[PDB]
This record gives structure tokens, C-alpha cells and sequence, in this order.
């Protein structure tokens, strides 16, 4: 599997294994229990749009 | 920025704008955390002092979201030469921390490889600013952003006639009268992946702005993002 397609199905960050790939997020988000999905650790995540007015 | 279109509102959240000795802004910058914006090292010569606003998307209406904070340390890169402008990066380090909410958020750094394969690899960035409308124009008193099409080093640098280091690239149009302008250096050059926006370039220079056979010119934020990380310590 590669991250050539799709971003190895990854949200944010991909690399490569041997066999496999490994997903990652940047600071601010917790890899999901899913290994591919990005989630915000609080409000104002890096990188998003700021549209859900609080 | 010439051509492009008004930023929506919460749509360009991490855009700074340095304030001269006047509240005039002169330059860009991108805030990266609550504590540091990265901009342009030669921004830092076009003004005596400075200051940073963030939350403002209009300069002559008071929405109430807008803050000014002061400078406590400006990181220049220790290889930015005013000659060739290689090495044009930057990063202020803010007294008092940016308080985030509608209007004011960081941008991502990308992880560098990553960066390479999947964000300089995109068809197109988005550049933004209160630059000039045009090459001989005034400043956008909105915030206004524009897709750049990434453009390859080669043709980047048939087209100029400076030198293009590897630490810089070109986005942008041949012919096609869009580009960023004065005042916008030193903002932010972000790629988008899967709704999330991420820091690929600080906008540095063009011979005039929008010019047939000339496109925008960009620090490279790929060749610098140890250099950010160490730098934010
Ligand atoms: C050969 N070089 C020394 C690199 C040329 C540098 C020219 N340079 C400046 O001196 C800066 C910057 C610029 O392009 C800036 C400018 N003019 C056009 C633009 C841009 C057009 C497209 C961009 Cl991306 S950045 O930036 N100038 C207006 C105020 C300061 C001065
Ligand atoms: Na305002
Ligand atoms: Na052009």
C-alpha cells in the first residue's frame, strides 16, 4: 500500500513501510483510533478555516 | 494582490499584516502558533519599527475581532542577502500571545517530505494580502487571495532576470494579470489538502507585479522548516 494513491488514505501526513504506510497529523490533532483520520485536539486547529462561529 | 478575490470571512484566518509607524501595513506575515508570525526577512528593512495585526479583514472598519501585538524577537535567517534576496525568511517571536477565535488561527507546518511529495506537487496555492490591486495601484484596504499555479523551476528561470536559488520558487501566470504585489511580501503562500491548509512558501519578489512573461516569486518554506522548528524553539 502507498501513499502515491489516495495519500495512503491518510487525512494529513503519509510515509512508507516496508509493506505498509503510516499515518500522521500535525501538532494540534490526534491521529484517530483508525491510523488515518486527523482529529482537532481544540478550536482552532492549524490550517482550518475558522467557519463554525463559537 | 492582483486579480483574486476578497477573502471570506474566517476564510484567510492566518493572515498577519505588519503596521509601520503610522498603523499603515507594509507587509505580510503568517501566524504560525500563538506566539510566532513568519514573514519575509526583507521586511524587516522596510520600516524603522513595526508592529503585528491579526483578526482584520478590512482596514477602515473596526469589526471588534482585531489585536495588535508588539515584537519581542525578530529571528532573521543568518544567510538572507538584500543582494539576490536567497534566504528570505523570518520569524517574530510576539510579546503577548495571540488569543485564536473567528478571523485569527495558525496555519500548518507540513511535515517536509511529505511537503515535497503531496503539496508542491498540487496544480495550485493560494497567496493573500493588502497588497497593491495593481503593479502602479494602491492597497487593498480588504484582504483579498488569489490561486497561484505552481510553475516550474526551469520556466521560473528562463523568466527571470535575477537569479531563482533552490531556496525559492515560482507561482503564479505567464500572461494572465493575477499575482501577488508590494505589500503583500512577506504573507502567506498556503496548499490545501483535504480542506486543511498548510505553509509552503513566504512571498518574497516580482519584477513589477503581474508582467507578461514574469510570475511571483517565493521562499521556498520547504528548505526552512527545521530552520522554523529550531527557530521557534
Ligand atoms: C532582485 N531582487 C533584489 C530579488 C529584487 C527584489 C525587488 N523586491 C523589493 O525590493 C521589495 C519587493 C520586491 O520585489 C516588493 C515587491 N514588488 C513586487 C512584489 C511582488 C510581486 C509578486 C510577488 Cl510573489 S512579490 O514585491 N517591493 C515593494 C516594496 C519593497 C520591494
Ligand atoms: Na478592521
Ligand atoms: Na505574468
Amino acid at each position: 500500500k502507498l501513499c502515491s494513491l489516495d495519500n495512503g488514505d491518510c487525512d494529513q501526513f503519509c510515509h512508507e513501510e516496508q509493506n505498509s504506510v503510516v499515518c500522521s497529523c500535525a501538532r494540534g490533532y490526534t491521529l484517530a483510533d483508525n491510523g488515518k483520520a486527523c482529529i482537532p485536539t481544540g478550536p482552532y486547529p492549524c490550517g482550518k478555516q475558522t467557519l463554525e462561529r463559537r | 494582490i492582483v486579480g483574486g478575490q476578497e477573502c471570506k470571512d474566517g476564510e484567510c484566518p492566518w493572515q498577519a499584516l505588519l503596521i509601520n509607524e503610522e498603523n499603515e501595513g507594509f507587509c505580510g506575515g503568517t501566524i504560525l502558533s500563538e506566539f510566532y508570525i513568519l514573514t519575509a526577512a526583507h521586511c524587516l528593512y522596510q520600516a524603522k519599527r513595526f508592529k503585528v495585526r491579526v483578526g482584520d479583514r478590512n482596514t477602515e472598519q473596526e469589526e471588534g475581532g482585531e489585536a495588535v501585538h508588539e515584537v519581542e524577537v525578530v529571528i532573521k535567517h543568518n544567510r538572507f542577502t538584500k543582494e539576490t534576496y536567497d534566504f528570505d525568511i523570518a520569524v517574530l517571536r510576539l510579546k503577548t500571545p495571540i488569543t485564536f477565535r473567528m478571523n485569527v488561527a495558525p496555519a500548518c507546518l507540513p511535515e517536509r517530505d511529505w511537503a515535497e511529495s503531496t503539496l508542491m506537487t498540487q496544480k495550485t496555492g493560494i497567496v493573500s494580502g493588502f497588497g497593491r490591486t495593481h503593479e502602479k495601484g494602491e492597497q487593498s484596504t480588504r484582504l483579498k487571495m488569489l490561486e497561484v499555479p505552481y510553475v516550474d523551476r526551469n520556466s521560473c528561470k528562463l523568466s527571470s532576470s535575477f537569479i531563482i536559488t533552490q531556496n525559492m520558487f515560482c507561482a503564479g501566470y505567464d500572461t494572465k494579470q493575477e499575482d501577488a504585489c508590494q505589500g503583500d511580501s512577506g504573507g502567506p503562500h498556503v496548499t490545501r489538502f483535504k480542506d486543511t491548509y498548510f505553509v509552503t512558501g513566504i512571498v518574497s519578489w516580482g519584477e513589477g507585479c503581474a508582467r507578461k512573461g514574469k510570475y511571483g516569486i517565493y521562499t521556498k518554506v520547504t528548505a526552512f522548516l527545521k530552520w522554523i522548528d529550531r527557530s521557534m524553539k
